[PDB]
């Protein structure tokens, strides 16, 4: 009577940051993604290429979790085909997606006086980002024609610039955790279906 | 681990002027701004002066603004809460803090500061 | 400036009771509360923070509720250890506010 973990991934006390977003694989376990619908906690629990209500029918042979934090604002950007600085830059999902995006309010969790350094969103990159594609690099950003040498400069900029989360901070700049749940359907043992 | 400990708390006089240092260890100090709390003997909890990670944004609680100058030190991962002014009232445990009431919170054991005259 | 009131501060019980100790911000702090246990000549030990949301290493018998201005701390079952001061202090505004204090004692 296996149950996968999505308290583990829901429930986490920090989440990972947007470039360094977190991905885990679920399998082998029955899943009521109902249960998830019917707290209906989230702010936005949108599904793509399947129902949000009674999926549980559906057999799914591979689940990922992608756990991340971004401002309110960033939260339409994580869509299929979305063209935004968190999309480009950050966090990509195939035009072709079949999966879905969950996402709640964690100002009281994600948010400290003064801001809160964590999260940290990627700011430059020389190109976008392919679809599930993961850059950790801190390398600098080379705007200028003159070389950065890989140290801060005139034109030369860190990759990495920290989202300032304040209790008091406007609810499209409020901290949002955001979970992506992606199915696969294909001939595979489908262990994951989750009735 | 994550490890606070605060030192020169000691006796001064009213009027004198005492600093107090947060050594820090075990975690990127750069990264998470830093507080200060005051218990008096035999009193509750007072929230003194938060400094922020980046170190621009400064915040005091009335009773110490405009006496007490927070400052910290990155390279040295030293926290040091400047007091001048002191006073009889001054007198407690001062405790140094990281995110307060969240889940990175950390305290240090804490150091008596004792004005007497 | 934001106040916390931490009433009953003369709260005791036995073993085993339950207790709940109550927290009111003056102005709306949102989910921005933390609860604080102070034994005696000790730092303040945080069991609680986001206003529900126990901390790490905490026994599970410690429970926060509410939100706005209105804040619950409850302890399903006493202990021994226990027996010490309760502290909320909001973390909403830029200048911190702790509670009163509310300390657990045994009858």
């Amino acid at each position: 009577t296996n149950l996968c973990p999505f308290g583990e991934v829901f429930n986490a006390t920090r989440f990972a940051s947007v470039y360094a977003w977190n991905r885990k694989r679920i399998s082998n376990c029955v899943a009521d993604y109902s249960v998830l619908y019917n707290s209906a906690s989230f702010s936005t629990f949108k599904c793509y290429g399947v129902s949000p209500t009674k999926l549980n029918d559906l057999c799914f042979t591979n689940v990922y979790a992608d756990s991340f934090v971004i401002r309110g604002d960033e939260v339409r950007q994580i869509a299929p085909g979305q063209t935004g600085k968190i999309a480009d830059y950050n966090y990509k999902l195939p035009d072709d997606f079949t999966g879905c995006v969950i996402a709640w309010n964690s100002n009281n969790l994600d948010s400290k006086v003064g801001g809160n350094y964590n999260y940290l969103y990627r700011l430059f990159r020389k190109s976008n980002l392919k679809p599930f594609e993961r850059d950790i690099s801190t390398e600098i950003y080379q705007a200028g024609s003159t070389p950065c040498n890989g140290v801060e400069g005139f034109n030369c900029y860190f990759p990495l610039q920290s989202y300032g989360f304040q209790p008091t901070n406007g609810v499209g700049y409020q901290p949002y955790r955001v979970v992506v749940l992606s199915f696969e359907l294909l001939h595979a043992p489908a262990t994951v279906c989750g009735p | 681990e994550v490890q606070l400990v605060e030192s020169g708390g000691g006796l001064v006089q009213p009027g004198g002027s005492l600093r107090l240092s947060c050594t820090a260890s075990g975690f990127t100090f750069s990264n998470y701004g830093f507080h200060w709390v005051r218990q008096a003997p035999g009193k509750g909890l007072e929230w003194v002066t938060i400094i922020s990670y980046d170190g621009i944004t400064k915040h005091y609680a009335d009773s110490v603004k405009d006496r007490f100058t927070v400052s910290r030190d990155n390279s040295k991962t030293m926290v040091y809460l400047q007091m001048n002014n002191l006073k009889l009232d001054d007198t407690a445990v001062y405790y140094c803090a990281r995110d307060l009431g969240t889940y990175d919170d950390s305290w240090g054991q804490g150091v008596l500061v004792t004005v007497s005259s | 400036d934001i106040q916390m009131t931490q009433s009953p501060s003369a709260l005791s019980a036995s073993v085993g009771d339950r207790v709940t100790i109550s927290c009111r911000a003056s102005q709306n702090i949102d989910g921005f509360l933390a609860w604080y246990q102070q034994k005696p000549g000790k730092a303040p030990k945080l069991l609680i923070y986001a206003a529900s949301r126990l901390q790490s290493g905490i026994p599970s018998r410690f429970s926060g509720s509410g939100s706005g201005t209105d804040f619950t701390l409850t302890i399903s079952s006493l202990q021994p250890e226990d027996f010490a001061a309760y502290y909320c202090q909001q973390v909403y505004s830029a200048p911190l506010t702790f509670g009163g204090g509310t300390k657990v004692e045994f009858k």
